[PDB]
RNA sequence: AGUAGUAACAAGAUUUUUUCCGUCUCUUCUGCU
RNA sequence: ACGGAAAAAA
């Protein structure tokens, strides 16, 4: 049973046979002559294996305590099957053994052999063979007991010594009549013969498994003898009968002559959201800059701001309609001031009420828990409302007409490669030296850089300068048609108090941009925009010098961490135009068979359309085509919002219907307003988003009249 | 002239372009504030779409349940979530009919690995939510507390280090009367601060330990936390995940992996497949079915979405599928598939973190909590949030929301790619018998569809069938989002097929630019992104020239490691300088050292430091790659002081770790962390290959350690490398802590 | 020799919460106390690694550095300081440190990245002997098929050659795992003799085993040869348009 | 004011699959020809 | 086997 052998036995040996029990997971209480033969086992072993020392000579004394002497055998069963594993890798991997496929029980050191010792009820001889059949081909020394007071060894050559082996027998035969003395012998003799899993439930998870079903059904074990007992009888036939008429898929045919086009939203005109004028912007050049401390940006932005000197007093032309202007023109005389005399790398600006003003501090309500607010008798919720839609203005197709226009100023400097050994890598080198230049002299290309230093400079400074006012110059490097290198500052940023934790958190700074352009002509393009008139400068063009006004268009932006990480990497739109572009010149390589990289650059054909006209659609080269891109992964990069992103997902399932319809592969919708209703969810004011649905409208009418 | 980017798809087709109608180079949209309000959403549509069925409370949490299966069949093309539970049986009896021997392959190997999975697989989930913290946490730590409260409550099976015998545990532990938990409080100290003279409250985080009561652990243990998906591409609106406890998270793992089993053999199983083996799979099963077409056969493909997925699967459905392919199987392997449906159909959801309140007389801002929204005047909230509030207030127990129809976002996809697969199974011209049969390709909701038949009535009759087929179980498809044409062209999960998949390198945008480990490392993964894409996503030559140029610059300026030759000044760029100079073979320094840039299009397979070898000096090779360099870590030699020699350079160097929060003091539980990172640090000077493989064992780390220390002493006498002196001692010293550990 | 680390499992039993965890916590759930953290982990660690080498000191090497460089450059460029700590074990670092061991540091006369990274200069030397042919330019019918990366001892395959780096690594912890087939003791026997008085971590000589004997496939579009040696040059001899005539050697 | 968009910042605390890479470890600086 | 990045689908 379980009692005797608590009873009978050494607490080790009952902790020893508890481990192993444990390892297979089955408890004594379930089998308790399990455990009596495990405990008889271990007991066994030990007995074995204790008094018997090897002395410094190497003789096997036997001690009757532990008097500096080691033992003669090893251990192994008993332990963990990982930690006997590792005691025979050890013990093979010193000597020249090979492994026991099995478990052996100890090992002697004397003769070097592992040995396995069982101890069984039946004869010795019987358990021996048995155990030599079970371990045939490998050379595992035996020696088996039992409890009819005999043993039998490997070729009856007894290793240990008789005193040993004669207390064995007689703690086996003292075993042997205290299980006969209670009751318990022939029941173990006959208690030898995997067990399976099981998993039940218990009664909580059984209540909660009898409300998890369909509702016919109020036990867990009914649904299951269902589930089990199911065989089909037309079920979905007899429940497609049933189902009503108005639940059907009709597939209405796609044609785009009949469909409509999108409707852009009706309101106020879309206001510039960039972080920089873009064709606007009017630059301070410095070519060959020499002086001293060039590539520091504050010595850069002081060398540009002496090439002009026509500095008048700055009045305000155009307000800011919803904050105070005369902040923003003591900011900027202020600016200008700690400008003009100034020492060091930085120039951080005195927190003063204007500029404290213009960016943003004290506005935040100061936070609070919920338990010191319990008494307020104002706390209402933030407002979570929509934005405001927008109309289209002609601005935002003014900027993408302008930033795919050819510079005379090479934008973005391309690192060194490396030999160019084979010849899809010289083919490679002429495709890239077209791809540049047609694509580094772009305005996208300064957008790009302008956009790269602007968020790496505020990046540094946010992350350098948390507590001061930083002025960063928008300062860009470029390389005229001359080979010559030319710095160009395009204004200032003064960067506000930036202790952003979380990704989305904002930093506001000012935005001071010299311009030369009017802000009374497109006055609905500067809502967010306080001008000044700072200046006035001799343009001279090709026949007159002129006096045009030099204005600063001020206001207050805001960035994050997330948008000055993709303002510097805006690079990468070089890839998304020039991949594309690459692949065109690839496909028509795939059709002619020769390298079709300089049939399309020199020979300008105007093969690709990709203009609208008040005469038709124009076509230009691919050299066009890959400015066009450039400039649109760039406005994608510069004017990117969940609005572009809808947008795009939404539009390009109609492209793709349109382009089916080409292919005379007979398109059908199952909800076409549906999807125009998806479409135009994504069009409230972002004038990059409404600029591209006056694109697919005008693509449309392009496929409508291609069809005609 | 206006310009129009939309005018070459003129000339060039959509899917040759379709590269440019993805805006992947600006920054997604993330989600500001809390998602508090994408649960309160999620929860109105999951019992608006199913507001028909049965309302019952339940008798252990108290919760108001929804049961819609088996309900009214729907009487409009809404998104409907009353799943007939004969159709679903009869689908998953079709689906094994035609696959002979597919549900008992799976449901072995299913057996096979219940028997061999232990508990760290539970490891392995990004977040998990901590129950006993009501706190999002990492898997590990989160399924260290659960083992902690556990076996201190006396659930001590998982010490065996099965996962089955922790789902044991698990299953077991919802019979305590008291549970008691290591939960965390704050003490608040308003303390100024000594750099702007301002009043801060000095939080120090602290560890308290309360009891719960047996409906607090079993709404605690079935709770589903919420939180926001940030930078998501393609949508205008943001949407709620979830992340499930630790009691959940066990036989979760097991549907998924018999229901993975299960879709690794169906053909038409878009799941578990990614990249160009889903994309030759889904070619070989699109020729397969353009060659079932007779000659005189029409063929219409549907690219098709699903409408409200998640919203419409419900849990039951689940356990109905799980209970017809476990058929014949043992009922313990039945039941304990059958417990993640169960624990999904009495799930609730953990409604976030509240709002944030402004009162505009006392200037405040304050963050209501979401269990303190109850007791609230609704006369504060705005008319979404007054609305939703009122909508889901019957729904609200103990803080948490309650969502017993439907499921959350991407908990069971492979066995929601099981019943779809299924439907797509039903439309054989065999099973049919009639003018229209279909096949087609899923996902875990994405799917196309191939309809064949004589004439287009006999297609619009199939579109239909299956239409009706998809209703019948709780699938909408998304009639603004699906469009049929005919089969040459489709999109499947953004794969655009024109006779052949085309590349979408503007996918694989993001992946460009310094990765931002170390030196070599960002080197190594700069020209490993741009050669898989010349070979994956068709990336070009001359634009792969020009990734590789547009690479180092990011790289030399992110390093600041310009060439030696520059006008530039940086930071360190008078120790380049300085190198520059005094190096011979100057083609030979790396580029983090400031040299050249080796690489083109033939040798982007090869690294910066082999590549440049032979150009290399001796003196720069010598220390560059010098076994004595500070900047790696170096291990100690073990039993079999001394440290092991580098083959890193000096460029594989350990950035800065910030792991400080504001205003916080979390000492009281790091100090869990570091003598867990003790513990493992001296485990591993027993047992070398610990960091190699995972160790296994039942027994304890101190058992272990002592029986290695043992038997590596005995090697060590017995085969002459140390004295009789060193193996007493360290017998000794071994019987010393076994008398530690004993008293 | 092993009294040192007996002596250090004495120190940490000492302490009365570490003898709890290290003997309640079994060798199963060291895994889940391995991976265990409570702090915030960081993340986005590219926009880290653009910020964060404006500051000075944005490397964190080993105690030991403080005795290998100095305080000081040529130019008087702080390469590291201490850290505001009452402890020790870390030192930020600045990256003229990095190039002061790479310009004036001590040189070596054993390298180990000749041995270790072996098939890297295996297939530079197959690029450097290489002959390119001409390029041919046409529709390429490429096949997405599963390819060799890596192609592995011929005589093993992937389990095998894990048994056999596990055997010779890591050989007293391999459990009861014998290799049954006849190369591999071969090899394994072939590799101990390689590999006896190694310099270098364990780990670091398993990883190389395991580039060196495990094969590695995957799914790739592939337009002409599959072996392991065309496969990774499949970015150079094959395009969508376009063909590289290209031989290794 | 501004960023921004269904809710926050305007200082005070990462649910599933696939591809690729890596391996043991807590101060005053912002310069892309 | 751990960790990180990108993408897809909910
Ligand atoms: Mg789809
Ligand atoms: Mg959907």
């Amino acid at each position: 049973m379980e009692n005797f052998v608590r009873t009978n036995f050494n607490p080790m040996i009952l902790e020893r046979a508890e481990k192993t029990m444990k390892e297979y997971g089955e408890n004594p209480q379930n089998e308790g002559n399990k455990f009596a033969a495990i405990s008889t086992h271990m007991e066994v072993c030990f007995m074995y294996s204790d008094f018997h020392f090897i002395d410094l000579e190497g003789n096997t004394i036997v001690k009757e305590n532990d008097d500096m002497l080691k033992h003669r055998f090893e251990i192994i069963e008993g332990q963990e099957r990982n930690i006997a594993w590792t005691i025979v890798n050890s013990i093979c991997n010193m000597t020249e053994n090979s492994k026991p496929r099995f478990l052996p029980d100890l090992y002697d050191y004397k003769t070097n052999k592992f040995i396995e010792i069982g101890v069984t009820r039946r004869k010795v001889e019987d358990y021996y063979y048995e155990a030599a059949s079970k371990l045939k081909g490998e050379n595992v020394y035996i020696h088996i007991f039992s409890f009819d007071g005999e043993e039998m060894a490997t070729d009856d050559e007894y290793i240990l010594d008789e005193e040993s082996r004669a207390r064995i027998k007689t703690r086996l035969f003292v075993l042997r009549q205290e299980l006969a003395t209670a009751g318990l012998w022939d029941s173990f003799r006959q208690s030898e013969k995997t067990l399976e899993e099981e998993f039940s439930y218990p009664p909580t998870f059984q209540r909660l498994a009898n409300q998890s079903l369909p509702p016919s059904f109020k036990d867990y074990h009914q649904f299951k003898a269902y589930v089990s007992s199911f065989k089909a009888n037309g079920n979905i036939e007899a429940k497609l009968g049933a189902m009503s008429e108005k639940v059907n898929a009709q597939i209405e045919s796609f044609d785009p002559r009949t469909i409509r086009e999108l409707e852009l939203p009706e309101g106020k005109f879309c206001t510039q959201r960039s972080k920089f004028l873009l064709m606007d912007a009017m630059k301070l050049s410095v070519l060959n800059p020499a002086h001293e401390g060039e590539g520091i940006p504050m010595k850069d932005a002081k060398a540009c701001l002496d090439t002009f000197w026509g500095w008048k007093k700055a009045t305000i032309i155009k307000k800011h309609e919803k904050g105070v202007n005369t902040n923003y023109l003591m900011i900027w005389e202020q600016l200008l001031e700690s400008i003009k005399e100034m020492e060091g790398k930085f120039l951080n600006l005195k927190k003063t009420n204007h500029l404290k003003w213009g960016l943003g501090e004290g506005q935040a309500p100061e936070k609070m828990d919920f338990e010191d607010c319990k008494e307020v008798p104002d706390l209402f919720q933030y407002k979570s409302e929509p934005p405001e839609k927008r109309k289209l203005a002609s601005w935002i197709q003014s900027e993408f007409n302008k930033a795919s226009e050819l510079t005379n100023s090479n934008w973005i400097e391309f690192d060194e490669l490396g030999n160019d050994v084979a010849p899809i890598e010289h083919i490679a080198s002429r495709r890239r030296n077209f791809f540049t230049a047609e694509v580094s002299q772009c305005r996208a290309s300064e957008y790009i850089m302008k956009a790269v230093y602007i968020n790496t400079a505020l990046l540094n400074s946010s992350c350098t300068a948390m507590e001061e006012y930083q002025v960063i110059p928008i300062i860009t490097k470029c390389r005229d048609t001359s080979g010559q290198r030319r710095t160009n500052l395009y204004g200032f940023i003064i960067k506000g108090r930036s202790h952003l934790r979380n990704d989305t958190d904002v930093v506001n700074f000012i935005s001071l941009e010299f311009s030369l352009t009017d802000p009374r002509n497109e006055i609905h393009k500067w809502e967010k925009y306080c001008v000044l008139e700072i200046g006035d400068m001799e343009i001279r063009t090709s026949i007159s010098t002129i006096m045009k006004p030099v204005y600063l268009y001020v206001r207050t932006n805001g960035t994050s961490k997330i948008k000055m990480k993709w303002g510097m990497e805006m690079r990468r739109c070089l890839l998304q135009s020039l991949q594309q572009v690459e692949s065109m010149i690839e496909a028509e390589s795939a059709v002619k068979e020769k390298d079709m990289t300089e049939p399309f650059f020199r020979n300008r054909e105007n093969d690709w359309p990709i203009g609208e006209s008040p005469q038709g659609i124009e076509k230009g080269t691919i050299g066009k085509v890959c400015r066009v891109l450039l400039a649109k992964s760039v406005f994608n990069s510069i004017y990117a919002s969940a609005q572009l992103e809808g947008f795009s997902a939404e539009s390009r399932k109609l492209l793709l219907l349109i382009q089916a319809f080409r292919d005379n592969l007979d398109p059908g919708t199952f909800d076409l307003k549906g999807l125009y209703e998806a479409i135009e969810e994504c069009i409230i004011n972002d004038p990059w988003v409404l600029l591209n649905a006056s694109w697919f409208n005008s693509f449309l009418k392009a496929v409508q009249l291609s069809m005609g | 002239m206006d310009v129009n980017p939309m005018l070459i798809f003129l000339k060039v087709p959509v899917q040759n372009a379709i590269s440019t109608t993805f805006p992947y180079t600006g920054d997604p949209p993330y989600s500001h504030g809390t998602g508090t309000g994408y649960t309160m959403d999620t929860v109105i549509r999951t019992h608006d779409y199913s507001s028909r069925g049965i309302w019952k409370t339940n008798s252990e949490t108290g919760a108001q349940q929804l049961n819609p299966i088996d309900g009214p069949l729907p009487e409009d093309n809404e998104p409907s979530g009353y799943a007939q539970t004969d159709c679903v049986l009869e689908l998953i009896e079709g689906l094994d009919r035609s696959h002979p021997g597919l549900f008992e392959t799976a449901c072995q190997e299913t057996i096979d690995a219940i028997q061999q999975t232990r508990v760290d697989k539970l490891t392995q989930g990004r977040q998990t939510y901590d129950w006993t913290l009501n706190r999002n946490q990492p898997a590990a730590t989160a399924l260290a507390n659960t083992i902690e409260v556990f076996r201190k409550n006396g659930y001590k099976l998982n010490e065996s280090g099965r996962l089955i015998d922790f789902l044991k545990d698990v299953l077991l532990s919802f019979e305590n009367d008291s549970m008691e938990v290591t939960t965390h409080f704050q003490k608040k100290k308003r303390i100024r601060d000594n750099h702007s003279k301002k009043m801060i409250t000095q939080r120090t985080i602290g560890k308290k330990r309360v009891k719960l009561t047996k409906k607090n652990y079993l709404i605690r243990a079935l709770t589903l936390n919420t939180m926001t998906k940030d930078a998501e591409r393609g949508k205008l609106k943001r949407r709620a995940i979830a992340t499930p406890g630790m009691q959940i998270r066990g036989f979760v793992y097991f549907v998924e992996l018999l229901a993975r089993n299960i879709c690794e053999r169906l053909e038409q199983s878009g799941l578990p497949v990614g990249g160009n083996e889903k994309k030759a799979k889904l070619a070989n099963v699109i020729k397969k079915m353009m060659a079932k077409s007779t000659d005189e056969e029409l063929s219409y493909t549907i690219t098709g979405d699903n409408t409200k997925w998640n919203e419409n699967q419900n849990p039951r459905i689940f356990l109905a599928m799980v209970l017809r392919i476990t058929a014949g199987q043992p009922e313990w392997f039945r039941d304990l598939l059958a417990v993640a449906p169960i624990m999904f159909s009495n799930k609730v959801a953990r409604l976030g973190r509240g709002y944030m309140f402004e009162s505009k007389s006392m200037h405040l801002r304050t963050q209501i909590s979401a269990e303190n929204l109850s007791d609230i005047n609704l006369r504060y909230f705005n008319e979404d949030t007054k609305k939703k509030i009122e909508k889901i207030r019957h729904l609200m127990v103990e803080g948490t929301a309650s969502l017993s129809p439907g499921m959350m976002m991407g908990m069971f996809n492979m066995l929601s790619t099981v019943l779809g697969v299924s439907v797509l199974n039903l439309g054989q011209r065999e099973i049919l018998k009639r003018t229209y049969w279909w096949d087609g390709l899923q996902s875990s909701d994405d799917f196309a569809l191939i309809i064949n038949g004589h004439f287009k009535e006999d297609i619009q009759q199939g579109v239909n069938h299956f239409y009706r087929t998809c209703k019948l179980v709780g699938i909408n498809m998304s009639q603004k989002k699906s469009y049929i044409n005919k089969t040459g062209t489709f999109e499947f999960t953004s794969f655009f097929y024109r006779y052949g998949f085309v590349a979408n390198f503007s996918m694989e945008l993001p992946s460009f630019g310094v990765a931002g480990n170390n030196e070599s490392a960002d080197m190594s993964i700069g020209t490993t992104v741009i050669k898989t894409n010349m070979i994956n996503n068709d990336l070009g030559p001359a634009t792969a020239q020009m990734a590789i140029q547009l690479f180092i610059k990011d790289y030399r300026y992110t390093y600041r490691c310009h060439r030696g030759d520059t006008n530039l000044e940086t930071r360190r760029t008078k120790s380049i300088k300085r190198l520059w100079t005094e190096t011979i073979s100057k083609a030979g320094l790396l580029v983090a050292d400031g040299g050249p840039n080796p690489y083109n299009l033939r040798n982007l397979h090869i690294p910066e430091v082999c590549l440049k070898w032979s150009l290399m000096d001796p003196d720069y090779r010598g220390r560059l790659c010098n076994p004595n360099n500070p900047f790696v870590h170096h291990m100690e030699v073990e039993s079999t002081s001394l440290e092991y020699d580098a083959v890193a350079t000096t460029h594989s160097w350990t950035p800065k770790r910030n792991r400080s929060i504001l205003n916080t003091n979390q000492r009281g539980i790091l100090e869990d962390e570091r003598i867990y990172q003790k513990c493992c640090q001296v485990f591993e000077k027993f047992f070398p290959s610990s960091t190699y493989r995972r160790p296994i064992g039942m027994a304890s780390m101190l058992d272990a350690m002592l029986s290695r220390a043992r038997i590596d002493a005995r090697i060590d006498l017995e085969s002459g490398r140390i004295s009789s002196q060193d193996f007493s001692e360290i017998t000794n010293t071994c019987k010393a802590i076994e008398a530690l550990k004993r008293q | 020799s092993g009294m040192e680390r007996i002596k250090e499992l004495m120190e940490m039993v000492k302490n009365s919460r570490m003898r709890e965890i290290l003997t309640t916590t079994s060798v199963d759930h060291m895994a889940v106390i391995k991976k265990y953290t409570s702090g915030r982990q960081e993340k986005n660690p590219a926009l880290r690694m653009k910020w964060m080498m404006a500051m000075k000191y944005p490397i964190s090497a080993s105690s030991r550095i403080r005795e290998m460089i100095p305080e000081k450059d040529e130019d008087g460029n702080t390469l590291w300081t201490n850290t505001k700590d009452a402890g020790s074990n870390r030192v930020l670092v600045s990256p003229n440190a990095v190039t002061w061991w790479n310009r004036a540091g001590p040189v070596s006369d054993v390298v180990h990245y000749p041995r270790v990274y072996k098939m890297y200069f295996d297939r530079l030397e197959r690029l450097t002997h290489g002959t390119f042919g001409p390029v041919k330019f046409y529709n390429q019918v490429k096949v997405r098929k599963r390819v060799d990366i890596n192609p592995g001892h011929k005589d093993l395959t992937s389990r095998e050659a894990q048994e056999v780096i596990m055997e010779v690594v890591f050989p007293n912890e391999v459990g009861a795992r014998t290799l049954s087939s006849d190369a591999q003791l071969t090899i394994t026997k072939e590799k101990k003799e390689e590999l006896k008085n190694c310099k270098i971590s364990p780990i670091m000589v398993a990883y190389m085993l395991e580039r060196e004997l495990v094969r590695r496939t995957r799914f790739l579009p592939i337009a002409g040869a599959t072996s392991s040696t065309y496969v990774e040059v499949l970015h150079l001899t094959q395009g969508t348009c376009w063909e590289q005539q290209y031989t290794p050697g």
